[PDB]
Formats: C-alpha cells, sequence, structure tokens
DNA sequence: CACAGGATGTCCATATTAGGACA
DNA sequence: TGTCCTAATATGGACATCCTGTG
C-alpha cells in the first residue's frame, strides 16, 4: 500500500469516471483540479488521513515543486503539471 | 512489501540537498535537544547546547546556572559577535 | 532471554552514585558524538558543553562558535555560571 | 479565497543508542 | 571507558498539520 501524491494524482487521471473532479488540461502534462476540495478528501481516504483538505494536499503539491516533479502554472487555478511527462509513466 | 522504506542510513558527510538537509536539520535538533535535558537531568549536571540554523534561528537548550549565558547581556553579544566574521 | 535488555528508566535525577557515573560517561559519549553529526551533516554552527559533578567540563563548538569556550572573555562568563 | 514557503509533528520501518552485568 | 546482549529510541523519507504573509 506504498503510495505517493503524485502516483495517486495519476491514478485519477488515468480514470474517465474523474474527469469532473481531476483532468487533463493539456497533452503534454499539464492537469486541474475541478473538485479540489473532494480529491483531497479521497487521498485522505488513500492515507487514511480523516482530516485531509486542498489546504494541506497543495502544501504537498507545493513541496513537490522544489523537487522537480510538479509545477503550478501561473495564473490558471487549480492547474498544476507534471515536469517529466511523459516520462514520469 | 512494506509501507515504506523505513529509516534509511546516510552518508556521514555533508547534504548537498538543500531540502533533504533541511528537513533533517529539523528532526536532529529535535533530539539533540532532547538528549541534553535528559542528560542534564539525568545525572543533574548543567549542560549548555547551542544550535544555529542556516537561516538565521538560534535554537538553545541550557541549564538554570548556564541560563546566564543566552539570556545575559554579554553572552547575547559574545553569541552574536561569533556569527559574522 | 539472556540479558535484561535496555531498561526503560525514568526521566529523573539518578540516585546511585555509580550507575549515573555510567550513564553520565555513555550518554555523553553519545550526545557529543550527536552534536558533530548535527554539526557536520547540516554543517550548521553547533555548541555543546557538559560539566560533571568533578567539574570537569567538556565541549564540542564548531570553528565559529569555538570562542565562546577559548577566548577570556567567555571562560570567564562560564566560570561564573557554574556558581550557586 | 488560492497560493508561497517555513517550522514541527506524524506514521512506517529500520538504523542507532544505552540500561544491566561484567571486564 | 570497552564490549555483549537486548530492548528503547532516534530518525530517514514522504507527507500532514499549523501558521504567517500576500495579491
Amino acid at each position: 500500500s506504498a503510495i505517493t501524491l503524485w502516483q495517486f494524482l495519476l491514478q485519477l487521471l488515468q480514470k474517465p469516471q474523474n474527469k469532473h473532479m481531476i483532468c487533463w488540461t493539456s497533452n503534454d502534462g499539464q492537469f486541474k483540479l475541478l473538485q479540489a476540495e473532494e480529491v483531497a478528501r479521497l487521498w485522505g481516504i488513500r492515507k487514511n488521513k480523516p482530516n485531509m483538505n486542498y489546504d494541506k494536499l497543495s502544501r504537498a503539491l507545493r513541496y513537490y515543486y522544489v523537487k522537480n516533479i510538479i509545477k503550478k502554472v501561473n495564473g490558471q487555478k487549480f492547474v498544476y503539471k507534471f515536469v517529466s511527462y511523459p516520462e514520469i509513466l | 512489501g512494506k509501507k515504506t522504506r523505513g529509516r534509511v542510513k546516510i552518508k556521514m558527510e555533508f547534504i548537498d540537498n538543500k531540502l533533504r538537509r533541511y528537513t533533517t536539520f529539523s528532526k536532529r535538533k529535535t533530539g539533540i535537544m532532547k538528549k541534553a535535558y535528559e542528560l542534564s537531568t539525568l545525572t543533574g549536571t548543567q549542560v549548555l547546547l547551542l544550535v544555529a540554523s542556516e537561516t538565521g534561528h538560534v535554537y538553545t537548550f541550557a541549564t538554570r546556572k548556564l541560563q546566564p549565558m543566552i539570556t545575559s547581556e554579554t553572552g547575547k553579544a559574545l553569541i552574536q559577535t561569533c556569527l559574522n566574521s
């Protein structure tokens, strides 16, 4: 059950059933958290972290910034992107 | 396999990664201060610990009699003098 | 089975003159080991000063903080603290 | 809000310590 | 101090939790 956010997030971006919650906003990696708080809800269920929310999840995302995995997209709300896509796969 | 790699052994040299280093600095400083207290109280002895953050914060633990060394004017200037040359 | 293992002792001043000492010497080598690991790994200034009941003072001080225990202004303030 | 970045805590799993007893 | 045996911890890695600050 060893999983990391970026893995989990991607796992959501490969399931169509999750398109109006989280969806690709481009073909070269960028994606958007349409229903941000929900993803958080689920991600806190995947890690068994009940009180999880976007204000905590995003913080993990921001840590990914310097770790060169996921960068924000200035301007576009809830939009992020993998930097080594589609390499990450 | 297991959920995490668990605690992993590291080379005892300088940490080039600004984040792994920063994280490690907290984790340790969190424990060393603990030891100081323990030793201090466990064997009832004076102990002065003084850790200076890579940024600027100066964490410190000091038993009563030593307190006057991070609380006194001279100490403060002395500690302060010891960090800009 | 063989040895009882590391006993979880209470964080209160040991009363057995002997044990105490035995602990003191071990934790000391250990904590100093730490001040070195912390110092080294993160490359941050660190000062450690421990003084036994005898009054023997032990110290660890990274390059920069050395003055804190070498200079007369410092070596003074110290002797001064271990008093009443 | 939505986003940045900092200090400190948490959980898993394993790398390091250090109480006893004895040299 | 120097080991041995053995349980008690400290703590890497990966976030989780709070928080201060900002347009």
